[PDB]
């Protein structure tokens, strides 16, 4: 399930490992990988084969009990550069593509990288807007409709100190950005969003001018074969909005089959399951959808993306693309849990007021809601009572527009992905490419650490992998005993089995530690990541 | 609302749940007595919302009822485009 | 209270020591008489720390009651955590 | 027991020898390295092995009353080479290392660091505050419950020009910086305090890229191996919160007896000043641990790591980072007897706040506590205003809603610390290396004592005490004598020996001359200490 | 769709409002009917007249 | 005619192509991503567009 | 460069602002629904200047970016009509400017 | 120059304010008159601060030029108590800067000295500099402490 | 203390007055007023009343 073979996971990584890391070797500048006579090389080898770990192939996805004998020699694939292996080289080439790939794609000065130093560096974040992002999470919802609670969000609260919320995510802007451009908001919080807007879309200036219109090969999408930013081969942890995974579904011409939920099995892409669940222990995996506009409300209506064939793939580039390298990295992740946050906010604080008395401004008093006899301990009154962020009265009460959208989250899929035109000469049919993805989260990774709320804990708990977002300080939130996690895991943290590893495609320890020790720029650092993905094909 | 009769936490409870004002959760509980547990929880989760649904009714003297959300059939469309309410207003009536 | 009877320093002194306003350390001693004197100060400890623990009895009439400071069983936590305030809302129950 | 302490430790440093030799120089500028008027070297030439005169191995340690001196031959490792033996030299090379040795990722500019230049220094120091910060000592379940007196003070300590609060020892920022970078204000104080963490932060970030880790055949101490911050036990300076008793005994089999707690046994675990407080006129002892908010009654409750082993390196880490220097040196350590906040502090005659109603700001006119109606002297009020402000109603009339630490003094646990391990050698034997601690005073930067608002006699005292600051001005303490200690040696001043030796506690006096001798870039002394004494031990 | 304006009546020897926070004002909340103009100049906040 | 600055696809107030459609005509007015805006535009056609 | 050596050239504040306007998306289909209505008639135009003004007026002092720059006969209108003070100082300085 | 390569240099704000105290000839009576009085006597000084407290702020805050300044016995107490919130930004940043400055140029006087040559109950400072040499005094006396 | 008559006196300030007495007088004062300032004495009979 994910609470036990789990976190006592690392004992059954002591069946296991203290011996201190040999192909470790990832940090410092041209030699202990180029001088002359070392155990560990005769691995990392060819430009055919890509051979890698693993047993005398017990066979591979299944059970729990294996042996130990006997077996063979080897190959196993990988889909970017942005790496040619450890030292060639110790400042110029990349945040020199940081030098020599944008001119007059220009140059900076005081207020939007303003934008920039006071939300990804130092130390001061939240928890109930925590609650209010997942009043948030994604697809179309009928939320479309309302303004005024986050309206006071702005009343009272950009004037707080230079760093707020919501920076990592992917789900906190669309719609909106769509409709209304002309009557809320001001000009230092209104002149951020559009002027860094079009040169990404001047970045759609970026990737796809320098190369070519006149020959094309092999029908996915578009020219795909591509490379490493636009054809049929790249969904993902996307786990956001509407278009990819059957993006792994419903364009064709190639291969033959196999992949894994983790789970059981059926597909139909049917829908609604009723009103009998709000389902909080027990057994299923099938996709739940919920309203349709050009689609049709109920029951029925057919499955295709949400919307098209430009933005949802959006996420999923620049995805491959710019906010730890921002963060400080400061930052870390988990799992979370959902039986408090599920139910102590939906009714009751709303009961009997003296209402109707002229227009609410400012803030001192036995009136505007959060107060002296109504929160003492044991449910909902200090992270929605803790930090007077300070509201209106139709947001938050009442009950038919945010009951509606609840809970049944992430039972998933995994993958058997394959690049585009380039495994035709007799390779991999077998040779598949799990890469791995999501199927259903939250947003958090807040070292709100010495900060007496979260007492070592209770609610959340935690589910790692993939191989950008990770995090050094860790040995705090996950336990059951004294001093575990760590001094087994110091340099690139403790690794698992299964969602696809880590390993088994083209991912290391690759934009935090090869400059986690040198890290040129706000800015140059930030020419060659919009460019860096490398390859060698026809 | 009668008889079930009312919940005290133990682990009977009852769906709804019919209340405005748990300062019950704790309050005492204190802890809970000896049964099995499970849902228990679903329960509490099902009537209390709908300690929700139906402690409303009213609050609705001052809205500025729901609207027609977007551009979409509206069964006509054929002789005016649709258009949806995002509701920046006030919502009052004063 | 009586007898004891009053404080003057004297080295009697008394325990509590159940009084405000007290002009009454200085005020004169004036100093204090021909005794062996060193507790005195922790006599004058417990009754001190009385003086006005005893004499809160008002500004519960302001109060809010205290919090959980913050959270830990809890006697149920099953389906209800908390957390203890920090309630930077001014108190005064008006 | 503490005072005449005073007394019979000086006037048997009565008698002043004829000529003090060979061991205290410090101020001329290089080639006397090159040619003796003077000393350093018959007790200087290599130093690896360096051997001092050296009494009877003396059975250290014993009482205190004297004899004349006979030594043995010779052993302790100064694992140390890098002011390395000296007498040579100047100020390019080592603030250079840090000015080579760090390239790029966040660093400094005008408004708050040349700040950092017009607050750290003034002479005449306030006196609530910081001693509120002895009500208490220092909270995870202690500091929740307040909000009022301490920070709406500087609302109010704010109101003229630019006078900024609340940073510089790390008492007031990070549990309860990890969540109040708050907002009702104007402007620049905190959110900038935000970035006083993150650029040293980058801390995090420069020492764990350098190491081999997971060194471990039965495991070691990595965490002694590359660097000598990051593992648990040191204990900067001057002393701070609960995890002693469980870091040197229960880390990993083969540790070995010499300790102390002034007195007897050990110390044997009975139980902690809570409502059974009569132990304020007696002789030596208890030893306080714990007592949650999540706790109830039993016996002893039970071992297992307190927080544990991270908040241990970064916070204590400005203990190496950050004062004396752009300083040049004020601030200024010493413990305490604890008797003007501990045995006296009152008075008692304010009504109420008036009644049910409101509470803002604003000052002028006749009625209240902090008006002299309650304001002679006797009580804390008319104390209170020497400067220009108000106060309030549950934030003062505070002292029976939270206080009850009272208390005796200033205690400690006296003990040897043990062996470099297999670098090798041991064999002579008996010579252990202590190191050592203490744990409820105060430091202090520079002040007024020719002399018109402060007492003495009550609530302070001496102390020369943790190597590496540098103190010319408390010229004030214990009178009834002769001329004789500031103008015949301002060659030497005092200390004592035992809670270490700064021999035996050997840290440094680096930043005492070049903080009377060093200024060319306001950041670069720092550079003197981010490269200055690490290991290169084994 | 250009042919929906919800200006109100107002009465005789009365000032015309201004800020839209009163209910006369045609981009106040009462006199939002969907599918008009209003919830277009609305749907960009112009406050007009 | 209109001339339309850029392009937003997402917009939702007005379902795609309710008021406008395009009919771009030089290469400086060219707009791929304009199209959208066309009824029953799938996926070939703007890709090759 | 050369053809421009010393001939006028457009201030940098108008840049910007005249920059973020085409660049943008906040640009209300309201506005695109007048400029398609009023077809660039002299009568049309200025039988709706309150109008007009109420809504440039507004876009400007609340998003800094110049709105109507996109059909030719209206920033003429705009320059002769509302330029003698009905609008802001900086926004008829950007019509001026263009 | 090159003894001050880098001690504590004074910024150019109270540079320019006590430079312009200085060259000024409407400087009230007033406050020679008060420091006549007070004589630095410091049971004097703590009693009129008040009155002090109001006569320095008006001076500033009408002309920019801080007051007081003749006396070392003036500035200081000024900068000890009238330095506490009574007075408003440059005021007092001016006292402080400036006794800084005094604090610099001591410092500056240990730089220089050998310790170490202590001969008949003189000091090495003594021995080496005058400002640091006690028989040397003040060119006027307000009390009888260095006699 | 008392002010008394056979109590002896005693310096107010410890000896660092006078170093730092001596540099500003000496130092600062003529820096500043570059051989401007005077040194007067008072007349206190007429000052007084």
């Amino acid at each position: 399930t994910l609470d036990v073979q789990m976190g006592r996971f690392m004992e059954t990584w002591a069946d296991m490992m203290p011996h201190h890391p040999h192909w470790v070797n990832e940090h410092l500048t041209i030699l202990q990988f180029i001088a002359p006579s070392n155990p560990r090389l005769r691995f990392e080898l060819n430009p055919a084969f890509d051979f890698f770990v693993a047993p005398g192939d017990v066979d591979l996805p299944g059970p729990q009990r294996p042996p130990e004998a006997m077996p063979t020699v080897n190959a196993t694939l990988r889909i970017i550069n942005g790496n040619i292996p450890v030292p060639l080289c110790p400042i110029s080439f990349r945040d020199c593509r940081g030098t020599q790939l944008g001119l007059g794609r220009h140059t900076m000065t005081p207020a939007t990288i303003k934008a920039v130093k006071d939300t990804f560096e130092d130390r001061a974040y939240p928890t109930i807007f925590y609650m209010l992002e997942a009043v948030i999470h994604g697809n179309e919802r009928n939320f479309c409709a309302l303004l005024r609670l986050l309206t006071q969000c702005i009343r009272g609260y950009w004037e707080q100190s230079h760093r707020v919320a919501f920076v990592n995510n992917f789900h906190m802007l669309m719609y909106i950005t769509t409709y209304l451009g002309n009557g809320e908001l001001p000009e230092v919080c209104i002149n951020i969003y559009r002027d860094l807007l079009q040169h990404v879309r001047a970045l759609r200036q970026t990737i796809t001018d320098f190369t070519i219109q006149g020959e094309g090969h092999n029908g996915e999408t578009s020219e795909a074969l591509n490379n490493i930013l636009t054809d049929d081969t790249f969904i993902a942890p996307i786990l956001w909005d509407c278009d990819a995974l059957i993006y792994r579904d419903e364009a064709a011409r190639d291969r033959l089959p196999a992949i894994r939920v983790s789970g059981r099995n059926g597909y139909q892409a049917l829908h609604f399951v009723d009103m009998a669940g709000h389902n909080f222990q027990r057994r299923d995996n099938v996709l739940i959808h919920g309203r349709p506009v050009r689609g049709d409300t109920g029951q029925a209506i057919p499955i295709t993306p949400h919307h098209d064939r430009e933005w949802g793939i959006l996420s999923k580039i620049y995805y491959y693309i710019v906010i730890p390298a921002f963060s400080r990295g400061s930052c870390c992740t988990m799992g979370v849990r959902y039986d408090r946050l599920y139910p102590a906010l939906q009714a009751v604080i709303v009961p009997e007021i003296p209402a109707d008395e002229e227009a609410p401004t400012t803030p001192e008093d036995p009136r505007h809601p959060l107060h002296a006899h109504q929160l003492v301990p044991n449910s909902l009154n200090v992270y929605f009572h803790n930090a007077h962020l300070t509201v209106d009265g139709d947001a938050l009460l009442t009950l038919q527009e945010l009951m509606g959208d609840m809970a049944e989250r992430t039972t998933a899929i995994l993958v058997s992905s394959a690049p585009d035109a380039g495994a035709a000469t007799a390779t991999t049919r077998n040779m598949r490419i799990y890469d791995g993805a999501l199927y259903h989260g939250l947003i958090m990774m807040a070292y709100q650490a010495y900060d007496e709320t979260i007492a070592t804990g209770t609610f959340f708990y935690p589910v790692p992998v993939n191989p950008l977002f990770a995090c050094p300080e860790h040995l705090a939130s996950l336990r059951g005993m004294t001093n575990a996690r760590r001094v087994l895991a110091k340099m690139v943290p403790p690794i698992p089995p299964f969602l696809g590893a880590n390993h088994h495609a083209t991912i290391r320890q690759p934009v935090a530690y090869h400059v986690t020790h040198s890290k040129s720029d706000f800015n140059t650092l930030t020419y060659s990541l919009l460019g860096g993905y490398f390859k060698f094909t026809p | 609302s009668n008889p079930t009769t009312f919940s005290v936490e133990a682990i009977a409870a009852y769906t709804p749940v019919a209340l405005i004002r748990l300062l019950n959760a704790s309050g005492p509980l204190q802890p809970g007595h000896r049964v099995d547990i499970a849902d228990a929880r679903s329960i509490y989760t099902v009537g209390a919302a709908a300690s929700a649904a139906r402690a409303r009714a009213n609050h609705n003297a001052n809205t500025i009822r729901r609207t027609a959300m977007f551009a979409e059939t509206d069964p006509m469309t054929w002789l005016r485009p649709t258009v949806g309410l995002r509701r920046t207003f006030n919502p009052r009536i004063i």
